């Protein structure tokens, strides 16, 4: 794309523990750095595609003055090879613009495209949120450790087995405006630095150069 | 058990007594202390707090307490016979209470 | 046969038997008796 605000990437970044004014090394799937990776800017109905990944990331651009016109950002995510007793994610959301949006990780029973209700469903709740100046997050399955990451708190469940792949996202297109998704294939490793409270403030990945890397 | 972490448990937790020392255990972290009410805030992702390597605030049922060390757990005797003895207590300071 | 997920909830007692007190006393242990469990595999059995 090319409006990624970099500057939002500091609200999802998250150390083992709460350390308090402190540089720290942390590892796991984040988001890519490169504009080259952030689907944006798809006017050919095609703006739902898919991915191969063990993550996506979510980015709504800018509130501040369209109206209410809202993300969708359906996410379906889906274990490859899928069976009955398999596990899937159906994230949600409409126009709004007020906050509901919904996440219901649930067992279905089929796999075209999310029914008024399933059986044997994990999480199943709203978890409003309301609109920033501007807002990211993004849900992570790497090693089957779920991540819903929807700032400021997290939610973290350590599945088994899920064996997710298959992303299958959706935004309306051509709408008021254009969510930018970004779907991450391998971990990283980010130096991040924590504030007073425990929140970070800046970061480099260590692989984006040579100085990075010292 | 599908999930390690998901935590049914009876009995919903509650709100701990503030001023006497008592060895806690939140969130696989076990550690020894008084704790007190902070209008200390923090991030949302976090319960536990660390200002370098100790512990120094924990949040319960969204009360932020911070954590201080219990000063009377340790003291020396000092010993002359059975019926007289004397006491020091080299951590703890008694200037008021 | 229906399922239930049980996650982040209060699990309350001997709810899952009729109130009759005759029958279900084969998985009474001792004075702590609220056991739903028979042979466990592979984690500890005892549910307390
Ligand atoms: C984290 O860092 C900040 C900034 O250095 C600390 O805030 C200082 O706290 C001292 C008290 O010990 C004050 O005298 C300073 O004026 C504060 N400075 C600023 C810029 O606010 C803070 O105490 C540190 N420690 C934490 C949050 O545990
Ligand atoms: C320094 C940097 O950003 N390099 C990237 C490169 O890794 C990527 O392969 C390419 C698009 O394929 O875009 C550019
Ligand atoms: C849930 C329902 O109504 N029917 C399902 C069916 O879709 C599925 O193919 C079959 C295989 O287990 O189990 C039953
Ligand atoms: C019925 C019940 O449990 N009520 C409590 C309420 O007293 C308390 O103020 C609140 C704070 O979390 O949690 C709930
Ligand atoms: C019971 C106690 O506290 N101390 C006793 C002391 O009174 C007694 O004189 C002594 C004799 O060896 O044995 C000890
Ligand atoms: C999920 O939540 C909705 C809204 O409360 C409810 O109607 C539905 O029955 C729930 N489904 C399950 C499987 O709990
Ligand atoms: C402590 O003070 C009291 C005062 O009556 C008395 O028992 C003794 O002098 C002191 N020492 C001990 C061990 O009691």
């Amino acid at each position: 794309c090319e409006s990624v605000d970099f500057n939002l990437f500091n609200t999802i970044f998250s150390t083992h523990r709460g350390l308090s004014n402190t540089t720290s090394v942390i590892t796991g799937a984040y988001p890519s750095t490169n504009k080259s990776d952030w689907s944006c800017n798809t006017r050919t109905g095609h703006l739902s595609g898919s991915g191969f990944g063990i993550g996506l990331y979510v980015q709504t651009p800018r509130e501040q003055y369209d109206g209410s016109g809202a993300g969708g950002y359906t996410i379906a995510v889906s274990p490859i090879h899928v069976t009955n007793l398999t596990w899937e994610l159906w994230i949600h959301r409409k126009w709004g613009v007020n906050s509901v949006v919904t996440v219901r990780l649930c067992r279905w029973w089929q796999f075209m495209s999310g029914p008024t209700n399933a059986f044997e469903c994990l999480i199943n709740g709203s978890y409003p949120t309301h609109r920033n100046t501007g807002y990211m997050f993004g849900v992570t399955w790497y090693n089957d450790l779920v991540r819903i990451v929807f700032p400021p708190t997290v939610l973290e469940m350590q599945l088994d087995g899920l064996q997710w792949e298959r992303v299958q996202f959706n935004s309306p297109v051509n709408a008021g405006h254009a969510t930018r998704f970004n779907v991450v294939k391998d971990i990283s490793t980010v130096l991040v630095e924590t504030n007073s409270g425990g929140s970070v403030f800046r970061y480099s990945y260590c692989a984006d150069g040579f100085v990075n890397g010292l | 058990f599908v999930s390690t972490g998901a935590f049914v448990c009876e009995s919903n937790p509650e709100a701990p007594k503030t001023g006497v020392c008592v060895t806690y255990t939140v969130e696989k972290v076990t550690f020894q202390g008084v704790l007190y009410e902070s209008n200390f805030t923090f991030a949302q992702y976090y319960n536990l707090l660390y200002v370098g390597s100790q512990l120094r605030y924990v949040r319960i049922l969204g009360k932020v307490y911070e954590v201080s060390s219990c000063f009377e757990a340790s003291y020396d005797v000092l010993y002359r016979n059975n019926q007289s003895f004397g006491l020091l207590y080299r951590s703890f300071d008694c200037n008021q209470l | 046969f229906k399922r239930a997920v049980f996650s982040n909830c209060i699990v309350n007692y001997t709810t899952w038997v009729n109130p009759d007190q005759r029958d279900f006393q084969h998985l009474i242990l001792s004075n702590g008796k609220f056991n739903p469990f028979t042979e466990c595999n592979g984690l500890n059995r005892i549910v307390d």
